[PDB]
């Protein structure tokens, strides 16, 4: 039975853990105590992907919960899913870096990751067959980019081979509650290309693009933005826990997508995603929902993939489908916008299907796109980030802790070298 | 005697023997619980308890496949020593299956074979059952393959292969796993059929008038191929098909043994009335290029050798008379060199129906197997769909960094190509 | 006639001993209380008023071990005046066991012997029980049977050893009381086995299909193989394998009295259906390196002479048969200067099912006792492991404080290298 | 049976002693009167080890509590089992030696060690076959540093062949309660080597150092270190007592220890120690919790045992085992930290199981290792003595007794002894 650990980094990454977990937790049957209660056999003869046992019929969730300020655990305490995690798990300390990377990884950071890594050698130790580390954080903080990244280098020094992912939330030029939001994010993926196997850069824009056009809420009140995260979190790994007509793993995603070492930089998107009562029972039925899912309305990176051709797709179903069916409207989709593909690449959309839908649909299939349109959001932040290095404004926040000022110059050339490998091939064949 | 093992391997090669072995507990009374409530033995070799145990071993590297088999039905038949199951998927990955995770559990499907071919004692063959699409079908298979050649020499192994469709794909590197391992079916195989996926569906479409087929509606008819391919060594008629006086009426050379199998009838419950279903539309049905089991049409080339092998209630009077009529008076045209036409496989006992529902029961049925040179045109389209990925080098490191040389690919390519010189060489006669 | 009475020294001797006679009761009927509600004589000198006092006594310097015997089940079946037990333990030293206390309860032990020897018309020989983990073990059986042999010099003694394992290890100074023992297991025993304890662990996970066997599931399977060396004595057949016939039937030389055990067949019972047990699957799982019972691999040395021991419905037609298979068209080469094969021991009785539910009954089985010069390598580990130690004279001082003289550890190591260059020594005919 | 009396020296010995025989009058379910009480039969056929017995179903424990402090004897007498010991064997002086040395084993000591020794041989008498001494007192105390070595040297003149344990607390830099304690520690270990043959050299820091971080109790009352000594004390002694499947007296743990006669000083530790009322039911497991058993912070004497090498390692299980589990886990130990073994010891962690757990558990095992990082805990005592020598502080409060100047000289050099002998096995080969 192939493991994930499963890190929560940050204080966004622990918003959306608990109402990851929450999601789990219904889909296997789990009570917010930890026990079992589920129906059918085939959720409990594989629960050990993303659990533990106790000394009972009784479960725990891997999870390893780092955050540098106190408070955010004191809310997955008392949320609906307190007595469910290990309280050895809890790792937290005193201070809570505020939006600094050099605070938090350098300075603060390094004073707490060796109480973590003594409970992810603990968590690798009960694993049979580790298949990876998946740890959720959000780029443009402070402990989430700073801790985070720390975290990952020090991961991947001693497991050279395991999966990794990151479902890392990328700021956006709109939405910003940050000034020095374009400062944690630049030097994040300089460490962040070199370790991470693949990524997935969720942007907070299109969440709140989401819950206003297709979800068509009134007001997304932070319990869905960091929900609809969660949905799309359990749907790669959903053929890790079930049995499927046909099923791929995280290195399967891993293997399928990724061209060239350095193109692990996906834009997620889920579907279906109706209205609240609307289009759930007036308007859509689902068979071939992909023209919905690969809209450029129904993503979750703020980028428009019109303005890129694509290079490789994942599109992990889950419904009781038919292969057929399923693949026929693949090639259909691949016919209609022939020029929205690479041409190097023939026949690059991936597929995989489920046997277990999640509970209160009939189908539903995620979607991994690797496109090369995720260039046009890094290069809204070295915009944003070579505007305030000119002035060198917000620095002695930075270089006051141990950081060099030659780091942002060669932090900002590795992320221009990663636009420039981009860009290499959205204009070559 | 004529005891035929048949080995599994990849997410396909599980689940057509988890529907494969559903076909032949119907085709001897044998109950899921494997006791039969005459001639059995080439697939089962039965205990003194009154059960019995079929001769085959599934083998998959992932573990999530074979356990919906080892928990579902069916769960009392096999014997749980053969079921090897490894941990790691080696996710569409050649170099996982043939040199990473594949050689570690390689050890364990080969000592289980020589427990079950120490119980054989006359072995007519080995019959695998792959897809090329990637990972341990094309991975492990190519280190199991290259392991049995060397301590089973003389004896025919057949090869039930997936190739992976033109336009129809599931894998990404679905070309790249595929030109890697004809390198090794093209000398360790023998007869390795190689039915395609996307003209399957172009079968269930409009001779089988069903819609929407899962891989339960699809895998029901390459068991009814590998049924009545074996249908000579267990039971009766005109027979004399056994699997080494009928691969040596089907390969011309050493390197052309890659026949396309066909299925007819394959016609509805309902369009069953509305047709009889007579030697003569049954033996015309074969030929029809929207009724093979590859995208290609043979129209294209030119047959070598078929090999029709009938069973049911036929007489070979009208077999050879309608013969005639396909071999002379029609435009499907045969290579000069051999004049002979092809072997007639008469066996007495019909098809029968899987309960699933999926087609009705018939009196008469094929399985021709033709050697035709229009699988050169089913490798056009994988050695331009190869040589345009590995031109600009895309996914070679996730190869060359698990074990393999990356100078492999350009003898993959530089043999399979060669293949496609060989095998539009002997296409030709007279000047 | 043909009585054999079975001593036990130590942790290891009663434990056997405990489920040793466990088996013996139910293959003869006999209830715990020792009344059977023909010939069970070789192990039961039986009193006049229906009880079967069982022939054997048990000896540990360490009173906690016997008083679970003499106090749980089968407190009445065993005569309470031949529990011999000590007061202090004297546990993981050989020097103890061999000169400071088992010096003191030498004379109640021996002196119980004559009192179970002058009852027996037959006496075919001992069976001793111990492990070579220190204590009394080896301690105290070093002065026992050096003690035996003088007071019976032509009568054989048999030893089912508990050889120490190269890497699952209990004591500490198990090497030191190991190479203290083979100096006394020369020259006094005669086919001393020794099977070890973690390569039950490696047939109790996968021929046996149990996770984590405890101390009572090892204690069975060495239970089974006493049963059957013994079950010619008692029993029909096809058989003349009584203990004086096998001996010089085995050992080519005074030295090479070290074969190892084997049984088969050892399947679970979820996999007892689903494989027919006869005589050509059980002679050819006999051989299997994942299958004996010490950790050594026998495709490495050569056997010089087997002894198979059949038991159950065989027949000597394909015993013979199977046998050809086995001796002459396989790679397990024997030596070559003895080409006659290897004693046949058919016996009648089938083995029986120990109620604690631990492997289903069967109709077949072996002991087989391969004379192999394999057992070179299990003696490879304690010639360096424990001259690894006295290198830097570790542990000596709770030797030489003893009774023991320093110099003894260096006779005993130039000893037990003789005899592996000895062993070794006869590998070899042509130049 | 083996018998072992047990001597209560000291005033902190006195202390655990308390909680001590608490333990074992549960273990055997024996009431606070002294009656038996307990349900299986399996405890009772052999309580001779620590007991005797009165004229009726009353046992006695074979206990000698010596102390020159009185007025703890009246904790004791006045306690939840101040009915239960033998009132002859309550042995007290009158003054009570003020954490001096030279007073309480030249002076002091002398006047009283006489009558003990007409009660170690009254109790002696009663034994069949008496096994050894068990006596637990504080090191760098007055009492128990200079009465006890006072009374293991009279002892081991009449019983040169009964075993010797010693479970000195030993002082810690950090807790340090007492300014001479440098004084009566370094005093006490000179005539500590060549009498007893293994101690158990705990602490009192790492005691400290568990209920905050392992047991995460919040005010650790004296309640605990003294009970959690306890538990590691019937630990050694419980194959003594019960059946077990592969058992070990304590002459088998002092012939598999000590390479050297001069190596008698072992680390305890004991596993499992969850939270107050989280790990023992929720998140902790008890299969293979030798992980616990070997960590750095689950050990008893407060020294890194990452910094040394092992020499020899014991852990004597108690729970219904099973043998493989055992021994399969025991390997994979030996082999994770394959650098932090003697190499000329090869295969040294000895096994011992049993099959009577403690009251509340399930399993248990404790560890006894014979570390060489043992000389970490000698290091810090002479270099705290060897400061306080150069200017002569505080010595006339022993050569103001019958006690020379050089004797220090002489005890510091049988110590530097040691710890060049505990470091000639570190480095070499
Ligand atoms: N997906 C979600 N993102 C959020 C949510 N709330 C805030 N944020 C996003 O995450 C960002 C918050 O920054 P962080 O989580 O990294 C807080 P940081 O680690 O920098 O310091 P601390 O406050 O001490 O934890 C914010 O800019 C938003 O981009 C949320 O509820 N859901
Ligand atoms: N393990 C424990 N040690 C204690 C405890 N209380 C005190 N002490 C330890 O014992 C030391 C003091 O106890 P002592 O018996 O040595 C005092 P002394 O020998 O002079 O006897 P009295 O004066 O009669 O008390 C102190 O430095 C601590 O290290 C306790 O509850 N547990
Ligand atoms: N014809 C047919 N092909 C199938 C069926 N199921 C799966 N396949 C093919 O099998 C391939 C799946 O991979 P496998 O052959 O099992 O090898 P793999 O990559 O190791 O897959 P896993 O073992 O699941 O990791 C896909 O390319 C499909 O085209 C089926 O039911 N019928
Ligand atoms: N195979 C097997 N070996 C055992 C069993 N019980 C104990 N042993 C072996 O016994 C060895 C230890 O020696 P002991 O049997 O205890 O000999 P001893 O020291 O004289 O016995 P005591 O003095 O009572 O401690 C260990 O290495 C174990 O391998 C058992 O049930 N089965």
């Amino acid at each position: 039975m192939r493991e994930i650990v499963h890190i929560q980094a940050g204080q966004c990454g622990n918003q959306i853990g608990a109402k990851f977990w929450e999601v789990i937790s219904d889909e296997h049957g789990i009570d917010p105590s930890g026990n079992y209660v589920g129906d059918s056999d085939l959720q409990l003869e594989r629960i050990s992907v993303y659990y533990n046992e106790a000394s009972s019929h009784k479960y725990v969730p891997r999870a390893i919960l780092v955050d540098l300020e106190p408070g955010t655990m004191d809310s997955v305490r008392s949320g609906a899913f307190g007595h469910l995690f290990r309280p050895d798990n809890f790792i937290f300390g005193q201070s809570g870096a505020g939006n600094n990377w050099a605070k938090g990884h350098y300075t603060e950071g390094a004073e707490l990751v060796d109480s973590v890594l003594d409970v992810v050698r603990k968590e690798c130790e009960n694993c049979d067959c580790l298949q990876g580390f998946q740890l959720t954080h959000s780029l443009g903080g402070g402990t989430g980019s700073g801790m985070g990244t720390l975290l990952i280098s020090k991961v991947r020094e001693e497991y050279p081979d395991r999966i990794m992912n990151t479902f890392s939330v990328v700021p956006s030029p709109k939405v910003s509650d940050t000034v020095v939001e374009p400062y944690n994010a630049t030097l994040s993926i300089h460490q962040l290309v070199e370790n991470t196997d693949e990524t997935y850069c969720i942007d907070n824009e299109a969440l709140y693009d989401i819950c206003f056009r297709t979800l068509k809420l009134a007001t997304p009140t932070y319990g869905d933005l960091n929900h609809l995260v969660s949905a799309t979190m359990s749907g790669v790994t959903t053929s890790l826990r079930f049995p499927g007509q046909l099923n791929a793993d995280l290195r399967k995603l891993a293997v399928n997508m990724v061209p060239f070492p350095r193109l692990h930089f996906f834009m997620p998107g889920f579907a279906p995603l109706t209205a609240r009562g609307s289009q759930q029972y007036r308007a859509l039925t689902v068979p071939e929902l992909t023209q919905q899912m690969f809209d450029a309305k129904n993503m979750m990176a703020a980028c428009d993939p019109r303005h890129g051709r694509y290079l490789t797709v994942a599109t992990v179903f889950r419904g009781r489908m038919s292969m057929k069916e399923v693949d026929e409207q693949m090639l259909a989709i691949q016919s209609k916008n022939s020029s929205y593909f690479v041409e190097w690449i023939p026949n690059n959309v991936k597929v995989a299907v489920c046997d277990i839908p999640p509970r209160g649909l009939k189908m539903s299939s995620t979607f991994i796109g690797n496109s090369t349109a995720i260039q046009e959001l890094f290069k809204r932040i070295s915009e944003q980030f070579t505007a305030m290095f000119r002035r060198k404004a917000f620095l002695h926040w930075y270089t006051g802790e141990g950081m060099d000022e030659m780091e942002f110059t060669e932090a900002e050339s590795n992320m221009n070298d990663l636009v420039s490998e981009y860009q290499q091939y959205q204009d070559a064949t | 005697m004529r005891e035929c093992i048949s080995i599994h391997v990849g997410q396909a090669g599980v689940q057509i023997g988890n529907a494969c072995w559903e076909l032949y507990c119907l085709e001897h009374g044998i109950q899921p619980d494997g006791q039969m409530p005459d001639s059995f033995n080439t697939f089962f070799s039965e205990t003194g308890a009154g059960k019995h145990v079929p001769r085959a071993v599934f083998v998959d590297l992932e573990p999530t496949v074979i356990d919906e088999v080892r928990t579902g039905t069916y769960r009392q038949l096999f014997h749980p020593e053969q079921l090897i199951t490894g941990k790691e998927d080696a996710a569409n990955n050649y170099a996982r299956g043939h040199y990473t995770i594949g050689k570690e559990i390689i050890d364990l499907v080969l000592d289980r074979i020589r427990k079950l071919a120490d119980q054989c004692t006359g072995l007519q063959g080995f019959l695998v059952f792959h897809s090329f699409g990637g990972g341990t079908g094309s991975g492990f298979t190519s280190l199991l393959m290259e392991r049995l050649s060397v301590d089973y020499g003389k004896k025919s192994k057949l090869e039930f292969s997936i190739y992976p469709a033109p336009q129809v794909s599931t894998a990404v590197v679905e070309p790249y796993n595929s030109i890697l391992t004809t390198h090794t079916t093209l000398e360790h195989s023998d007869c390795a059929f190689m039915v395609d996926n996307e003209a399957i569906y172009d079968i269930c479409r409009r001779n089988l008038d069903i819609e929407r087929p899962t891989y339960t509606n699809l895998n029901r008819l390459i068991g009814q191929i590998v049924s009545s391919i074996t249908a000579s060594l267990r039971f009766d008629g005109a027979l004399n098909v056994d699997l080494t006086e009928f691969q040596t009426n089907l390969v011309p050379y050493p390197r052309i043994h890659f026949p396309l199998a066909t299925y007819a009838p394959v016609i509805s419950a309902e369009k069953a009335y509305h047709e009889q279903l007579s030697v003569a539309e049954i033996t015309n049905a074969c030929f029809e290029p929207a009724n093979q089991m590859v995208k290609c049409d043979p129209r294209h080339g030119k047959y070598m050798a078929c090999c029709l092998l009938y069973r049911g209630d036929v007489v070979p009077k009208d077999v050879n008379a309608a013969i005639a009529t396909i071999k002379t008076k029609r435009t499907i045209q045969f290579v000069d060199w051999c004049p002979t036409g092809f072997k007639v496989g008469i066996n007495y006992q019909p098809p029968t129906v899987v309960p699933g529902g999926d087609l009705a029961k018939v009196q008469r049925a094929v399985c021709m197997l033709s050697n035709t040179t229009a699988i050169a045109e089913a490798w056009a389209r994988l050695d331009h769909k190869f040589d345009l990925m590995y031109a600009k080098r895309a996914f070679v490191h996730w190869y060359v960094g698990e074990g393999m040389e990356e100078g492999e690919f350009s003898e993959a390519r530089e043999d399979m190509a060669a293949l496609e010189k060989d095998y539009e060489e002997v296409g030709v006669d007279s000047v």
